[PDB]
């Protein structure tokens, strides 16, 4: 997908400051608890019985971790985002079999983290931009079911 | 299901909204049509630029239509009726623009509430305002 | 909203369906999990091959269900609540997949009731497994 | 997308038996009666008031026949969609503003209406290659949002 240079700009400038030890496993947990069909997916990682349960689970804060790698690896790959996520693709869809409109979900949740963190600073502008990269990740993620 | 933590919930985020809702509704209709530009086809009479006194007007008219379901959770159909009417019948707005909308309406609150906006208040949240949709839907196929 | 008209184009269309509900339920089944393989993950201890004595059980379930939401088209949520918990709480069902069986179910009637399938009875019947698909997901997020 | 040489021969052998000056008129007429929203992008056709206003007007069942011959093109390039599909990709999202949900309503729509002239011969896997190719239809003509 194509951003602007204003929205490259936006999206680089507020990723900087993000905290990738933390970010990444506030997104999964809060997908586990506001969707929570997707805690089909993570059996294994034991107790997601509540919301507190699921924050603070350290599988979570872990795999939650590697999710927000793969992401910022698509910040550095905009323009071509279907090479950098092949292996991603074959796994969530031809091994997983995770449906793709939770790519969506969970990249609307990461957008709700960015805006709960940077607040006033997280602009409609700002959003736009990011609203931009998710799709195209969730897209490069579903490539192999296209 | 709204349980009832769910509306304890939603009744707090919304009573510390308090008297910003008119201008968070307002905020959530621009970052809807900034990130998804397909909604702006069903406002061609608004300016929707910043500062619009349009989209500013419309934000307060969304966010009290809101905060009628607050107080009326345990009979939404009947509180929306109205506006289900309008939007489907009327307006034909498609309903995926209601997830839209409901996603920029959580990203204004996580905007605005930093010790509110907890899991549990965003699922609480988010759980209201796909209530509101279909409700807002359900005169196309419910 | 099933309108009175609905409700006798979906009596109509199911009563024409007879005896063949459970072989239907079955049918629709198998083209899901052919047309949309996604879904086959949720019955790992099914063998999903044709003529699956186990796809043929299972469809007869999904018929019955489907009958008794007809019968008591006016009180959904409490005619399915169970079936809901189950789908929801135990199975974990993506809310998604109720979308492909309802197209599923469709195609199915379609392919065997040419004169029934008209194009008010086709869309009574959208509504109708609409409704059926939101309550069985309510409880998520309803 | 890929069909399989028996996905392709599922298809092709249907496919030369439909009528092409009807079903799409059909498709195009059940998608604005079953999903009333779509009517938004058609005033101009006059009477849409009721199924029987909407299936006999004579505008839905003209540009029905485009939208089917859109398909029939679709067909002739199954392993490159993308290029047969960029002008009407521009037409429908950058200059109609289509949520491409509704390409995909009406790709099932046009399934059901296989389903209902076909009968016992519209079998789960001939089916099952058809719900590839409208997936790959609806895809493409959404490229201009991905
Ligand atoms: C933008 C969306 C997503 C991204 C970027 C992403 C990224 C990743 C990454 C980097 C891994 C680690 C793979 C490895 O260890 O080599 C992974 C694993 C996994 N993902 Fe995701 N993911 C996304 C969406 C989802 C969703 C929505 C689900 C389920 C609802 C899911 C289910 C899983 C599972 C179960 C694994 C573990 C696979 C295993 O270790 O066997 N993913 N994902
Ligand atoms: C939380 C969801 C929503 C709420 C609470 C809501 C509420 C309202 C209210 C209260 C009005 C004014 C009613 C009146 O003046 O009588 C209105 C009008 C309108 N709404 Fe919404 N709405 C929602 C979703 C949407 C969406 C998703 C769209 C389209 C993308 C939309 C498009 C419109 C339009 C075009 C108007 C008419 C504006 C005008 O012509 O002045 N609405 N809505
Ligand atoms: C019209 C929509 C549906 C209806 C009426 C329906 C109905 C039913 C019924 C009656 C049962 C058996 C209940 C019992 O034995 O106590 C069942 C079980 C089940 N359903 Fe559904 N269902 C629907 C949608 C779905 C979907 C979309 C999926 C997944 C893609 C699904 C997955 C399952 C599974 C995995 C079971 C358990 C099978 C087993 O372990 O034996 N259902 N359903
Ligand atoms: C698989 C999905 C679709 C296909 C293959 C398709 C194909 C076509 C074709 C071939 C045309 C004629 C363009 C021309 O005259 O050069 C057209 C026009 C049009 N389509 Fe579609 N279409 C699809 C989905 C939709 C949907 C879902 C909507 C609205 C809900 C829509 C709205 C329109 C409109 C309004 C026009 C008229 C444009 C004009 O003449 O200015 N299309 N489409």
């Amino acid at each position: 997908m194509h951003l602007t240079p204003e929205e490259k700009s936006a999206v680089t400038a507020l990723w900087g400051k993000v905290n990738v030890d933390e970010v990444g496993g506030e997104a999964l947990g809060r997908l586990l608890v506001v969707y929570p069909w997707t805690q089909r997916f993570f059996e294994s990682f034991g107790d997601l019985s509540t919301p507190d349960a699921v924050m603070g689970n350290p599988k979570v804060k872990a795999h939650g971790k590697k999710v927000l790698g793969a992401f910022s690896d698509g910040l550095a790959h905009l323009d071509n985002l279907d090479g950098t996520f092949a292996t991603l693709s074959e796994l969530h869809c031809d091994k997983l079999h995770v449906d793709p409109e939770n790519f969506r979900l969970l990249g609307n949740v990461l957008v709700c983290v960015l805006a709960h963190h940077f607040g006033k600073e997280f602009t409609p502008p700002v959003q736009a931009a990011y609203q931009k990269v998710v799709a195209g990740v969730a897209n490069a993620l579903a490539h192999k079911y296209h | 299901m709204l349980s009832p933590a769910d509306k304890t919930n939603v009744k707090a985020a919304w009573g510390k909204v308090g008297a910003h809702a008119g201008e968070y509704g307002a905020e959530a209709l621009e970052r809807m049509f900034l990130s998804f530009p397909t909604t702006k086809t069903y406002f061609p009479h608004f300016d929707l630029s910043h500062g619009s006194a349009q989209v500013k007007g419309h934000g307060k008219k969304v966010a009290d239509a809101l905060t009628n379901a607050v107080a009326h959770v345990d009979d939404m159909p009947n509180a929306l009726s109205a506006l289900s009417d309008l939007h489907a019948h009327k307006l034909r707005v498609d309903p995926v623009n209601f997830k839209l909308l409901s996603h920029c309406l959580l990203v204004t609150l996580a905007a605005h509430l930093p010790a509110e906006f907890t899991p549990a208040v965003h699922a609480s949240l988010d759980k209201f305002l796909a209530s509101v949709s279909t409700v807002l839907t359900s005169k196309y196929r419910g």
